[PDB]
């Protein structure tokens, strides 16, 4: 029987899932987010601090890797627990109606805005066409970093080239790098933070997209 | 775009409002009457509630005079209003005439009323619908009056959320003539045949009136019997 | 984004809403009428509902005055208030010059009455179509009053969903003066010619009248006849 | 946006809403008349409909009074409606000054009343033209009226989708004091030349009146002459 | 979006409805008028039109009273119904005071009328200018009421698609006292000069009064002179 | 895009204005009453609030009779006014018929008015609810009369924020014809377990009257005592 | 004649054709879905747990193949099944009206949803253009896959490229891949939730664009 | 004379030219479609069940190309008759005015459809630009497939290509567009039907913009 | 003076000067479409007809150039003879007010149509990026092609390639083309007899914006 379908779906992902989300967010996430940002911050002043000669393109700066690793990783979590408060609310948009969908489009904005958070958890190459904010490297920041590496590796490695800017680039993408990474990081907070806001503002209608005891008007 | 004044018909030639009532109407429990062997009678539906509410004022089923009486489904607060207008109209009837002669009449302002409301801006049409019965200088009389003013006589059926239901049963079971205490289980039987899986037929209110007496509410346990 | 209001003409210089209610007519199963041999007929389709339905109610044929009757097409509601209008306005008019000298100015105090609603704001026309049909001073009368006061004296016409068809057809079979019966089956197979293929044309209502005669409904079993 | 209340001025000072239904008179078909010596006379397109209908009902000419007649244009409800207010300010003014003196109060009444309804919201102007012409203490009469009001007393005019085309005729071919059947096939031909390409203009409806007598309406063989 | 009722103020408070209806006036044609040596004149352009056309009913130039009279320039239907509330203004004032005493009053009846329709929704405001002039106890009058229910009393002044063009000149030749005859003429080259290159003034009315005489409407040859 | 007007129905027949005042009546302060052994009693919670407000003018219970009153919920402004109408109504009862016989057609005459503002456009409904309560020729009696009209006659009920809360304990706890002092206990329960934890049920006015009985309004310390 | 010819088409793809699409989503589907979430979420781990050489380039990581096949497939099952749920609503679509397309909208909404299904069940790769959320890998993630590999394998093995991050790159593309893999199954899971949702909510409307009974008020 | 001009197209162009067209989708187009499915279906097996190596990037694999054609040319004759339709509607879209349009909308998204259709019908390769559903491979099938092909044979062929995966990507193309076709097909059935579902609903207006009986108002 | 000039332009450019642009494209036009219809139609299956070999790009498929060639004129002519009908209307676009506008909307949509034949007239190699229906190849068609077909003969011709594919492409693009010849014909009958019913049934307004007769109720 149909109803029943609906039903199974709901109990195995209840308020309560989501809910655990929004607290988890509050709490370590928030906290590993901004363990990352110390990370790279520093990570970065390490570079900056140094010269750059022929050796720094034969070895791949693990101490970086290590950082965009648990940025990737962090994103990573966030988006699957995102997805977690998605279901939630998806799992219970009422019947298309016209009228009553008072509840509805709290569901809608704060779904549009979950969007968003795992929008920017997830990465993208500077792709050069979108006229919004440029998505922060996100997930996909890890590969992205030794592609531009590995390009600038090759040039001067092999005989290799004799442009000085072609090394100080390398120097760059490094550090460039590492900024981008608490870029990202700091907005993540910013971001979170006012996911966790509109959620706890919204979740009884969240849950209730309408109420109705129409038993005491019509009858 | 149309379906927003009761005075704009559609493309087609409809006047949504006017049916979005008839719809306010079918929120309605159940409840419907059949004339029978000189008389008629009235079964409706109510799912019990607070034990904290006199029982004497959740009655969807009405006297309007002595020898007749209705049952509406709808709006609560237009159902009381029109209630009134025909106890009302029934009244001024009675009393130019010397005697609410033609049930018919009691109806027909009723209906007027009602259609009125339909074709004004500035005004909106009532949620409800309501089922007259009871005898008259001719006899046993079944109205059924509908949001737009509607009105048909019956030998028998219902308003609510049910309706369809209950008179896709009567319409192929009913017939006439019956026996009161026959005729009682019958619709007893149509009511039952509305409900959903699971449900289980509470106590329904039930009411007659039979050529020369007056009407007779069924008491709670003379009902408890046809369950 | 004109079809809006009762009152606001088109580019074209079209009243869409007074349209749309003529749509609404339309929506209503066929009838005709047609004058012969001193009187006129009327036929009405009516495809046959619940057996609870109590059939004195459900014929869209209504006797105005002794001599006179008519028939609806559309909105039920405002089918039986026009009804009304027509029967009202008969008495006044034989009351003020002794007889109903002239079926015609009772089909006006009818066509004036509902041309009214397509002229102002914050009322709706009548989605109805009436047929007029009796015996005045003058003999055998037939006139059709469409939703916008609109109304014209024929030999035969018809109102309804098939109307087109029924006139299409009479239109070049019609021959005036036939002996009743005769001209009552040809109606009946110009009616009949409305439908659509596989529908049984079922037992239409029909009521005549003839110079010196008052009106007489042919009851189902007269009609059963010509079927 | 400015051509939905008929209370709206354009930014170029115009009421579309009121020009929108002389748009609706231009959709009826030509109808014009002309004085001449001694009396007015005048001709009306009519391309012939169903044999079922009486043609008594269909003449776009009628007898307002006996010395007075009138013809329209446009929304056929608005038509008869329009017609009667002739007819009946007629009246008015033959009793408070015991007989129709100046025919033109007569078309003043009727241009006043039409008027108004082009300056209030809520209502909506009436989609006819009408022509009058008729005999008073003066002698030949022929004005005008259209919807907002506007009169005009001519010598020779037209109205419907015809009008300009028939006046295009008519202003560089009619010449005054032409004897009654002169001026009536002038007339014809103007009215011919409006129809287009392949039409064959059918019997055209045509009355006239004489100092000194009553009007008259040519039966369709007077008629059948200039053919 | 302020432009669409006639009670909205724009937010440099302007009402533009009201501007609109000045605008509908400006699209009549050109008429002017002054007073003189004992006495005021009128003159207006009219492009002759179809010889169908009785004259009579053509002349933008109406006799109020025998000692008044005005003119319009704007909507047609408008300027008719005007017309009338000022002859009809002009006889109750002329029975409670036993004669027309002050031609003022006259002219304020009739701009207190036009300014009320430009303050109420529901209404729209006459798209029409009326030039008023005669002689009252006081002597010479001239006055020009807009749409709005302004009212100027003048020396010379004009309305219609020239007013501009003919004021920019007797704003700068006109001196007066001018014996009729010449200032007849002067407003004639006023008038003259406002039409368009290639144009040729054709032949337009003209009526005066001189204190102790009635109007006089110059006839088309007495007109013809000054051509 | 429906609720934007009292007289619009949704698709599924709903009037989202009327509940949106039931909605304002939600913002009030709870309150609750109930009859018991020979009458009635009522509770209002009261968050005290400035020291600088006269005590006499915050009271949520009002004297409508000696022998009847009531208690309000929603809008202040409406408040007031309906509180009236019942003291208003009220005497016209006691002046028509001698005496307040039943308390109910006063509750009626209440639910009339408001029921009306529910229908009508150019209006809106009271954001207010009102529970009455007294004794009449049958005894104790509660009504609570909705936004919409809608009255019913219980034994235990309340409005306000909590309702659901304060019903949902009587729903299940309350036992009638307690002696006043132990219903007056139980409400107290009742109501404080509708609070939020944290909040301390401050000091509630309470009125009873019992057959034969004026009533009489629990002083603050007669109540502090309940505590 | 016509009516047949309409009749004969909504008859072969009946609701109950639909909604057994609806059940078998419930059941069968989301649990495959997870399963390939589990497969590469552990092929993921397996990969992250290794240092890449020389060998590593010269043959394709089969165990990772598998894992993305069978999203490629699942993908093309639920993008079929869908297809077969357009068609039951397609097939209904009433004549085009302006009034009393109440229902009509409920068959758009309905669609609407569908369309993001499969519109994230089919591939795409990164096209750098859209500024909305890039569409999960899907379908084409197989190929992609490969493209981006051997790509990588060619710089790395004909000499050979000396590049160490374009050796990390390569170890990249692996896991990173399998990650996607487990981002887009994360996702189908909460979209086919959602339909099953607004479906068992709205097929009375879905198949009944709008109800007609309209003897009761027009005769 | 003009009148006549409008009519001679009319009349080549009849009702019953479109109406044979919506026939012949009902019938015999929809049997093929599904035939290049089941063609592609298989032939799609027909490849997974196999291991590449260089002799397969030595000669195309002809079975593939007469599926790839059978598409082509399909979609290209759906294309046609679409155009049919098309033209029947578009001569007859009346006066442009501003009231009575009612019909007109009508003949509006009855077009707006059959677009959809065939645009779906064309092809198109991955331009990387749109936000929308990716246009199905459509009529270009035939040639994006060698292309794509062609330039892995080429890196292969020649000294050829070590890269491992750039062999499998071989293998894939062969697939991954035989999954493409039926993808697509299974998509124009959905569509077509759809179609014939929204012609067979609205001719009497897609023919009669607007009826005219103005005889009975005006006179 | 001014207003001389104004009739001076529309008097080299009337009605009648637009109006036989419809007529020859009712008459000749037409037939010369599908009479490159029937060429590209034929020479289509003159090609797939045969199978290619080194020979077959060592000389360009004249013929096809034949057929490509006329299409492309015919192209050329319909745009001019288009551009006629523009100005037409153009130099008859009344005073900028706004009411009364009436009229001049009819004189938008005739335009706005008019653009999509010539826009569909001129060619466009497919650019990727446009989300709507792609532009038939047109006007610049001829080039394109020899485009397209030099790349391959290079790689084929030279050493020479050895992509089986690469052969085949080539022989793709001969009738690939012919194809998108007919393709493009097909619809331009299509548009063209849409734009003539347009036309002949808007002229009246098309030149007349807005009737005037003001004398009536102005004075």
């Amino acid at each position: 029987k149909r109803a029943a379908l609906i039903q199974n779906l709901r109990d195995s992902y209840t308020e309560t899932s989501s809910f655990a989300v929004i607290e988890e967010w509050a709490a370590g996430t928030l906290q590993e987010i901004e363990g990352i940002a110390k990370a790279a911050v520093e990570a970065h002043a390490t570079i900056r601090n140094s010269t750059y000669g022929r050796a720094q393109a034969e070895k791949s700066p693990e101490q970086l890797l290590g950082v965009l690793q648990r940025y990737q990783d962090l994103c990573h979590n966030v988006y699957c627990q995102a997805e977690t408060i998605r279901t939630v609310i998806a799992i219970r948009i009422p019947e298309h109606k016209e009228a009553d969908n008072l509840g509805v489009a709290v569901q809608h904005a704060v779904l549009k805005v979950i969007d968003e958070l795992e929008i920017k958890t997830l990465g993208s190459g500077e792709k050069s066409g979108s006229g919004g904010a440029p998505t922060p490297i996100g997930m996909y920041a890890l590969r992205e970093y030794l592609s531009a590496r590995s390009t600038v590796e090759d040039k001067l490695l092999g005989g290799g080239s004799q442009s000085p800017s072609l090394l100080l680039e390398l120097r760059q993408i490094d550090a460039d790098f590492m900024l981008k990474v608490e870029l990202a990081t700091t907005h993540l907070s910013t971001m979170v933070r006012a996911v966790i806001n509109a959620y706890l503002l919204n979740w009884k209608k969240l849950i209730q997209p309408r109420g109705g005891h129409l038993d005491v008007l019509y009858r | 775009a149309y379906d927003r004044a009761i005075t704009v018909f559609s493309p087609d030639g409809r006047l949504f409002q006017v049916e979005y009532a008839r719809e306010a109407v079918k929120k309605g429990s159940t409840a419907l009457g059949m004339k029978f062997a000189n008389g008629v009678l009235l079964i409706s539906d109510k799912k019990v509630r607070s034990r904290l509410i006199e029982q004497n004022s959740i009655e969807k089923i009405q006297l309007i005079d002595d020898y007749v009486a209705a049952v509406t489904s709808g709006l609560v607060a237009d159902a009381r209003v029109l209630v009134d207008f025909a106890r009302i109209s029934a009244q001024q009837e009675k009393v130019t005439y010397g005697s609410l002669v033609n049930i018919e009449n009691l109806v027909k302002r009723v209906a007027d009323q009602m259609q009125q409301y339909t074709q004004y801006g500035g005004v909106r049409p009532y949620g409800v619908s309501l089922i007259f019965a009871g005898i008259d200088q001719i006899g046993p009389r079944l109205f059924d009056c509908d949001p737009a003013g509607t009105i048909n006589e019956y030998k028998a059926t219902a308003i609510g959320s049910g309706k369809d239901a209950v008179v896709s049963f009567l319409e192929r079971e009913y017939k006439e003539n019956l026996p009161e205490k026959e005729a009682v289980t019958l619709g007893i039987k149509a009511l039952k045949s509305s409900l959903e899986e699971g449900e289980e037929l509470k106590a329904p209110e039930i009411a007659s009136i039979t050529v020369g007496n007056k009407y007779r509410i069924y008491d709670q346990e003379e009902v408890k019997k046809f369950l």
